[PDB]
Parts: structure tokens; sequence; C-alpha cells
């Protein structure tokens, strides 16, 4: 199949305003959020109908009991991280784990940290080592690092149990994340622009690029975000300026699993 | 649907190797512990293993293979102190612990001058009992439970003089039948053929 | 510090009685649980709590509750004892919950007998028995022997003391009890242990040897019928003096 | 503390025809910390029924979200996206561009 991800977030935040959550937890399965648990609700709840049908709720009930433990576990670390910054106010901690399934059956993992939104903590499971961009970070990387079972434990999740979820919740949701619909590409004209525009695909991963008589023009094309539509499917663009002076050859390239496609601009 | 096996037993010499098994099929695999404990007293953490390979500790080592859901724990230069059973434990993919039933290692203790002797022990005033010990044996000798229903008779059990730096076995049988002697007392057991009955 | 303090050490129960086990950790864990041990099984989750403020069910909830009073303490609760709750209880704690490998702490464990009827609960009785002759002479070491015998539940403590001083050196107690009826289900049992000492050792007049056995059974609360004595929680022992004869 | 701004996109599910049935979308990303605001408006004055995703996640550690409300485009009928954030001195309004 395409290549597929698994991955997990969880954001805690200091000094939170009236309502807003302290903490928060969501994993996703490429685009789509799988899972979902907050310190307002504190239950471990499905955000997705093929992971609502086919995980009993016992499991939700496990995880649930887990996702407090980590809660109050991602407070305490907040605690220590901006005392230890010596920080006022409120401050925000975030953490990434997941793994790539790649195409080719080769596979990936990561799992690092963030505070206020920049790289904190970094794992190398080949190394066995914690990347650390600071003082602080250096300091929480030396007691990671102190138990060498907790690096090998991670290790482990990463590269075996990580992969295996992954696997299971692809087979959930085949239906969803193993579709192809592919996409409808236009041309027009908007001193003067050529737009190239897709929408209505699935999977969000599309290549769309501009070419003039044959050769590509990367450093002159603008290229538009792929964006959700609201029902499923995604919409990008990529536009170039034309030359008012001299005739060339404009064509759009759109490439979507694994299928190429050129509109030649007569 | 997950299951833990261990043997219930396991029986060798003191200052030898013995390699306690432990093999699991699990739904997601988090982590392989063992745990010692003593009889009588509460479990604790002896390893951790969640690669595949062999971790040393002292006297101890434990191997595990993923793939074969395979771990032993390796006992180097049994102490008679390493009577324990031995718990493995594997956390499975919601990081809940499946227990083994557990394995009991029974350490014969090295008998260096074995003196098989059958004792007649002196009445006490307050009791109608007569009590015997078999004593000083080699740690091949078995001692069978009696087959009377009015004899009572414990099973080996191995004393440390400290200070002598000695070990010896002993088993005891007692009963208040009148025909109790302990020249019979211990006849249903294999007993070694120079054992010494002192004179009634 | 301390580690994992539980509950009571050992208790009798009548079918139907209510029990509270007790269990504290001082090492500022997250994590506490509660297990029930069994022959011939693994340890099975009975109650655990992730982490202060909340608890779920494990294995065999059926017939227990709990409740995490505050970050220290996890209290398991038997409301309406039964005979197939007869087990012994231990509470572990741990740092977190699925911090991949941490290991678990356990407390001393706390045996509990639930029973239809009281009226088989036996104190054990203790007698001593003083060394062979003829060991002493073939072995220049005497063996002193302990019984206790005829008691139900198997709730005892046995310890040497030597000159008013608990010994440990030279002694071998039975690591379990013998069911003085094999064939019955609620035989009562016995228990034996030896004290070996040097020949010199024994042969000194003024050396004295106490075996006390510690039984743990009734309290004022229960009640008693019988016409023999209640069994209540007590120490029983028996002595001997060292022989120049 | 680097704080970063939204990127606001106004646009519709389907290329937009007038008299037809569609959806408007305002999609909000890149931003940090989390607190935002985010109205659609209709000839300036706010839509009442609008709907929007759950906050997610960005492996670059900014959060995004994407509001919508059911619409019919007219010739007459100019939409917009009002968004405030910590990094706005004032909320910035988006109009649609079709
Ligand atoms: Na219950």
């Amino acid at each position: 199949m395409r290549t597929h991800s698994l991955r997990y977030f969880r954001l805690g935040v200091s000094d939170p305003i009236h309502g807003v959550p302290e903490f928060i937890s969501v994993g996703y399965v490429d685009s789509h959020p799988i899972t979902t648990y907050d310190s307002v609700t504190r239950q471990k709840e499905p955000r997705a109908p093929w992971m609502a049908e086919n995980l009993a709720p016992d499991h939700w009930e496990r995880y649930t009991q887990l996702l407090r433990g980590w809660q109050q576990m991602f407070k305490v670390e907040l605690k220590r991280l901006q005392r230890h910054y010596n920080h006022s106010g409120s401050h925000t901690y975030q953490r990434m784990i997941g793994c790539e399934l790649l195409e080719d059956g080769s596979t990936t993992g990561f799992l690092q940290y963030a505070y206020d939104g920049q790289d904190f903590l970094i794992f190398n499971k080949d190394t066995l080592s914690w990347l650390a961009v600071d003082n602080v970070a250096h300091t929480i990387k030396q007691a990671w690092e102190a138990n060498q079972h907790e690096l090998l434990y991670q290790k482990n999740w990463l590269e075996e149990e990580c992969i295996a979820w992954l696997k299971r919740f692809l087979e959930y949701g085949k239906d969803t994340l193993q579709r192809t619909e592919p996409p409808l590409v236009r041309v027009n004209r908007k001193v003067t622009a050529l737009f190239c525009k897709a929408h209505g695909f699935y999977p969000p991963e599309i290549y769309m690029t501009w070419m003039k008589n044959g050769e590509e023009i990367v450093q002159e094309i603008d290229y538009g975000d792929i964006l959700p539509s609201g029902d499923g499917t995604y919409q990008a663009w990529a536009s170039i300026e034309l030359d008012p002076q001299s005739s060339n050859l404009y064509s759009c390239h759109v490439e979507h699993s694994g299928v190429h496609m050129v509109l030649q601009v007569p | 649907g997950q299951n833990i096996d261990q043997p219930t037993e396991m029986t060798a010499t003191e200052g030898a190797i013995v390699q306690i098994n432990c093999t699991y099929q699990t739904s997601g695999f988090n982590g392989l512990f063992w745990y010692q404990q003593h009889a009588g007293e509460a479990p604790t953490f002896l390893s951790y293993n969640v690669l595949d390979g062999l971790e040393e500790k002292g006297r101890f080592s434990s191997f595990l293979s993923r793939s074969k859901g395979y771990s032993y724990l390796l006992l180097k230069e049994l102490q008679m102190k390493d009577s324990a059973s031995y718990l493995c434990a594997v956390k499975d993919s919601n990081y809940q612990l499946i227990w083994g039933a557990g394995t009991k290692l029974i350490i014969k203790p090295d008998i260096q001058n074995p003196d098989p002797a059958v004792y007649q022990l002196r009445d006490s005033k307050s009791s109608d009992k007569s009590v015997c010990l078999f004593t000083d044996f080699d740690s091949q000798t078995n001692v069978s439970q009696s087959k009377d229903s009015d004899v009572y008779i414990t099973d080996k059990c191995v004393l440390d003089m400290r200070s002598m730096d000695f070990k010896s076995n002993s088993a005891v049988a007692w009963s208040n039948k009148s025909d109790f002697a302990c020249a019979n007392a211990f006849n249903n057991s294999i007993i070694p053929e120079d054992t010494f009955f002192p004179s009634p | 510090n301390a580690g994992v303090t539980q509950t009571p050490k050992f208790q009798v129960l009548k079918t139907g009685q209510s029990m509270t086990l007790q269990c504290a950790q001082d090492m500022n864990h997250n994590s506490m649980y509660w297990y029930r041990q069994d022959p011939g099984m693994g340890l099975r989750l009975i109650y655990y709590s992730a982490s202060e403020g909340t608890t779920d069910k494990g294995e065999v909830p059926n017939g227990y509750n709990v409740s995490r009073l505050n970050k220290r303490e996890f209290s398991l609760r038997l409301e309406s004892a039964a005979p197939s709750q007869t087990s012994v209880y231990f509470c572990a704690s741990s740092v977190w919950t699925g911090e991949g490998s941490g290991e678990l702490f356990f407390g001393e464990g706390s045996r509990l007998t639930v029973l239809e009827d009281l009226k088989n609960v036996f104190p054990p009785e203790v007698a001593v028995f003083e060394p062979s002759e003829a060991e002493i002479s073939h072995t220049q070491k005497a063996t002193l022997v302990c019984l206790a015998t005829g008691f139900y539940p198997d709730h005892v403590e046995l310890s040497w003391w030597v000159n008013g001083k608990e010994v440990h050196s030279g002694v071998c107690t039975d690591p379990q009890p013998l069911k003085e009826q094999p064939a019955l289900n609620d035989s009562r049992y016995a228990l034996s242990s030896r004290l070996r000492v040097s020949a010199t050792f024994w042969q000194n007049p003024r050396n004295h040897f106490r075996c006390q056995v510690q039984f743990y059974g009734l309290s004022e609360n229960d009640e008693w019928t019988q016409d023999r004595a209640k069994p209540v929680t007590q120490i029983v022992s028996a002595e001997a003096w060292g022989r120049a004869d | 503390m680097i704080q970063r701004t939204p990127k606001i996109q106004v646009y519709s599910r389907h290329p937009a025809e007038n008299g037809k049935s569609n959806f408007l979308n305002c999609y909000v990303s890149g931003f940090h910390p989390s607190d935002i605001e985010v109205d659609l408006l209709k000839n300036g004055e706010r839509i009442e029924k609008v709907e929007h995703s759950d906050l997610s996640f960005s492996k670059d550690w900014s959060f995004y979200l994407l509001y919508y409300t059911e619409f019919t485009p007219t010739e007459k009928d100019e939409y917009a996206c009002r968004v405030n954030h910590v990094t706005l001195s004032q909320p910035k309004i988006v109009k649609w561009d079709r």
C-alpha cells in the first residue's frame, strides 16, 4: 500500500484561561484523528467511526485510566521545566510519538518534545540517546539516559508496538484510509498568472508543479497549500507568472497516487 | 488467549547453574520482568528485558528472544539463599501485566561429610509424643510421608550453623502410639545403608 | 524509609463478615495495585489506581471494592467475605503506570482465611524435645526440636529464643505446614522446627531455650459458642534448659 | 518565546457557482499558542450557525482548525473570515476571493 503513519500528540498548558483544558491528547492515522482525551472530559474517546466500531468499551476504559495518569505526569514535567527556565505566566509542553510504515515495507519511528512550540528533546532510537537543545533539556536528558531500560523500552515501542497498532488501525479503517479519489484539475488565468487548481482528491498527498518549455521552474513557482474541503477530500493549487514579452509552452503537472497528469496550456 | 508458562518446580545442587524458562503468548509486548519471591515474603524485582539478548547482573543473567516468545533467568554458583519462587511477568500491548504461576527453585546442599543417623529425642513431660530425628544424610536422600495415619513425618529441611560453617539435612517423625519406635519411624523411606541407629 | 506498608498480616473471617485491608506507600508513587496470590496460578489483579483520584477494576473485581484515599493510601474492601476469597493479598506500587520499564514494589502481604464457621479454629499445642545423648556423643552437636500441632488456620509464626534473645543461626523451620489428616479439607496443621547448637553450648546448665509460636486467631468481636476456650490470637511457648548431665 | 501568527485561508468546498449550494471554509493553521477565536462573516455580520473541527496538531508543534458553514453564493454577498490571536494586535479579517 501507500505510506501510512500513526502519531500521538500531547499538549500541556501551565496557566490556561478559564475553560481551556490544561491537557489534551489526540492521535492520528495519516491526517485522520482517531482518538482524543482532555482534562475536562477525563475520558478517552474515538474520533473516527471505524475506531468506535472496532475497539470494545474495555479498550476505552483502559486508556481512559492511562491518560488520567499521563495527564498528571505531563503536569509534573511541565512544572519542572517552567521552574528551571525561571519562566512566569502560561507556557506549553508538547509531545509527539509515532511511526511510519513506508510503501516499500521499511519503517521509521520518532519521539520528541517541545517547550513553547520549539524543539526541546528529540529521541534517537539508533544511538539510544536524547538530543537536548539547551541546558534545561540537558538536565532532563541526563535523567532519562541514566535509565537505560527506558531507552530500550521506547525503541521497542517505536519499532514493534507502534507499527503493529498502525497495521491494526489500517485494517479497521481501510475503506477510508486505503481508497483513492483522483483529482479534478483545471487551469485558468488571474500582472498575469496561470493557476493550476486541483480538488476532490484523496489521499491528500499530491504533487503539482509547472514546467516551461519542458524545464522545471522551482524558484519561479508559487505553491498553494493542500487544504481540507470539509467532505473528506482535499484541494490544492500552484500558480506561475506569465512572460508578457515572449510566448512559452507552460504545462501543469500533477502526480497523485501513482498516476501522472499533464495539462498543456494552448 | 494471553498465556505465560514456566515450570512448576526445579531442583539443582549448590554451586551449580540453573536456567529457569518462561514462554509467553501475548497480544503485543512491552517488556518481560523477573521477580524473586522467598517463601512467605513479597516478590522483589530482579530483571527487565525488552530487546533481544542477554543482560547480566551479579550472579543472575536474563535472556530474551522476542521472536521465539521466550526468556530465561540464569542463576550461576547457586547458594542456599537462592531457594525461592521466581515469577516471570509480561507487559502486553495495553501495558497490563500477565503473570506466570512461578517456578519454585529447590537447592540441594553439598554435604561434605554425610553421617546419616536416626536419633530419639528426649520425651517432654508436657507431651505424650515420641519424637525421632533423621539427620545428617546426603542431599540425594528423599523422605517419604508416613503411611500410618497416627504417625507424622515432616519433609527434609536444611539448617545452617553459621559459626561452624556447617549444613545438615534433617526430617522429624513423631507419634503418640505405644508401638512407635525410631528404629521403624522412617521405614517407608529409602534411607542410606549406613544409617546409624543408636541402641534404645 | 518504609516502602509499602500493608495491614493486617493475618486475618480469620466468617462468611459474610466485612474486612478492610490497608496499604500505604511513602515512595511518592502514583500507581497502586491490589493483587491476590493463589496456589497454582499467577498473581491476579483485583483493582488498581493509575494515579491519585482514579481507580478501575482489574481481572477479578467481584466481591471487592477499593478507595484511593490519597496519593499514599489505597485500601481494599471485602464487604461480604466468601470462602473463595481465602487468599494472600498483596498491595504494590509503581512510580507511574504505562511508563514502560518501571517495576512494582510489593507490600508484605495479607493472609486471609474465610470460614463458614469458626468452630474449627484452634491454637497450636507447642512442645520442646531435648537433644539425644546419642547425637551429642556421635556428632558433638545437639538438636532441639519444637512441635506446634493441631492449629488451624495456618496463621503462625515460630521463633527460637536463647537466653532471652531471638536466634536465627542454626534454626530450620518447615517451610510449609503438615496436614495432620491430608484428606480432610479443613484439616488441622502441624509444624516442626529444629535448633542445632554445639554440644558445649547445650551442656552449659545456665543456657535457656524457648520455642514460641504466635497464633493469629479470633478477636474480641468474633462470636464464640463452643464449649472449649475461644481460640483468640495468642502466644504459646515451651522451654528447656541446658543439661550438664 | 516565539509566538507564531495564524495563516488564514478562505475558500469554498467546491468551485463556487452562483445560486448553487456550497460550503464556505476558513482554514486557520500554523499558529501557536492554541487559544484562538474565529468568526465567519456575511456582509460584515457574524454568521450564527458555524461549525468547526477539533483543534489539530502539526508535527512542527503549531495548531490548525477548519471553520465552515453551508451557504449559497450570490453576486451581491461578500464573505469573510475574522480571526483573533495573541499575535494580533487587532482582529485580522480575510475576504473570500473567488
Ligand atoms: Na467490585
